[PDB]
């Protein structure tokens, strides 16, 4: 019979053995394992998405995207295990290289030097450049999604909320609401909840930069509108111009109902941070998404000048187009598509 | 977690030579 972890079957042998629990989520259960064929340590996620249309939709997206991406700062998929027939496929196992830690864990135990902050930010943005060049929005960047080895190599993982948004087509009104993790959620996810852009990822990165500078979240809202209050208590009330760029009448009126708050200077929040870092932080944590720095300009900022090298920063050969987005399909059809997409890894070992 | 090495010992840094 198959190996078992905390009561859960983990049917990944004989290739992968010696399973150890790492964690679970809405995303499913993760274990470390040893790959006996390649003689390397791996992480394996067990997913059981097939009863829920939204879970299928997200599994197909994550798999399609990561199988097509090839970049040093994005975690690859090594293998995918599932049953040899569609009727028997209840579970899917995704295998990746095992990383030592993540940025969340690291910031619980360790004040980082400016050098490490600077180098981590470079790699986050280097990977994000590739991701945004493909027309993908990540939509869930946060410290626990940034995997690291102690060699200081960093990889972005967790593409479960990711999607394609082809810029030939206006997606206003058609994007999923309530994306990102609360503390890392851009204001326009609250105020333009169906019409936000890839700029939401730059915001998340700004939140991550702030956390690396101080070892605590910058906007720790306890709930949905309290998040926006935290944001506004640092940034101040938006300018008249910024308010006028908010098309949703209801959201702009909600803002106009709020009591005035003043901008708190970045150097009063971060008295010992490098000034270039704070300047870049400001540009990422800009309220108006149309004024927020974009990934290439962030990379080109003076804070990152010792790493910025557009000849060693790959972009996607073949950006995703609108074709790859019509995945709003019955969950049985999505299952068929997941089966097809994983077939390249069949057969698996006994 | 602990034991974060010098940036010098990064695959990305080391290639750049
Ligand atoms: C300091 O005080 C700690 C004391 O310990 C000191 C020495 O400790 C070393 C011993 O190991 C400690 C255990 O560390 C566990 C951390 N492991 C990882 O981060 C391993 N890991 N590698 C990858 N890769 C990976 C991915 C994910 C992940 C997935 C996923 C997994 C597998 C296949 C596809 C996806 N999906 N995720 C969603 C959200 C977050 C993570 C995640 N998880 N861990 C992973």
């Amino acid at each position: 019979g198959p190996e078992m972890v905390r009561g859960q079957v983990f049917d990944v042998g004989p290739r992968y053995t010696n399973l150890s629990y790492i964690g679970e989520g809405a995303y499913g259960m993760v274990c470390s394992a040893y790959d006996n064929v390649n003689k390397v340590r791996v992480a394996i996620k067990k997913i059981s998405p097939f009863e829920h249309q939204t879970y299928c939709q997200r599994t197909l997206r994550e798999i399609k995207i990561l199988l097509r991406f090839r970049h040093e700062n994005i975690i690859g998929i090594n293998d995918i295990i599932r049953a040899p027939t569609i009727e028997q496929m209840k579970d899917v196992y995704i295998v990746q290289d095992l990383m030592e830690t993540d940025l969340y864990k690291l910031l619980k135990t360790q004040h980082l030097s400016n050098d490490h902050i600077c180098y981590f930010l470079y790699q986050i943005l280097r990977g994000l450049k590739y991701i945004h060049s493909a027309n993908v929005l990540h939509r869930d960047l946060k410290p626990s999604n940034l995997l690291l080895n102690t060699t200081c190599d960093l990889k972005i993982c967790d593409f479960g909320l990711a999607r394609v948004a082809d810029p030939d087509h206006d997606h206003t009104g058609f994007l999923t609401e309530y994306v990102a993790t609360r503390w890392y959620r851009a204001p326009e996810i609250m105020l333009n909840s169906k019409g936000y852009t890839k700029s939401i990822d730059i915001w998340s990165v700004g939140c991550i930069l702030a956390e690396m500078l101080s070892n605590r979240p910058i906007f720790p809202g306890k709930h949905y509108l309290d998040q926006l209050n935290h944001i506004l208590g640092i940034l101040g009330s938006p300018s008249q111009e910024d308010l006028n760029c908010i098309i949703n009448l209801k959201a702009r009126n909600y803002l106009l109902s709020l009591p005035h708050k003043n901008k708190v200077p970045w150097n009063r929040l971060f008295p010992n941070a490098d000034s270039k870092a704070l300047d870049l932080l400001d540009k990422m944590l800009t309220f108006n998404p149309h004024k927020r720095i974009e990934v290439e300009q962030a990379l080109a900022h003076p804070y990152l000048e010792q790493y910025y090298d557009p000849s060693d920063e790959p972009i996607a050969e073949a950006p995703f187009k609108f074709d790859m987005e019509l995945d709003d399909l019955p969950k049985e059809k999505l299952k068929e598509l997941i089966f097809e997409e994983t077939a390249r890894f069949q057969p698996g070992y006994r | 977690t602990a034991q974060l090495k010098p940036i010098e010992s990064s695959i990305l840094a080391q290639r750049r030579v």
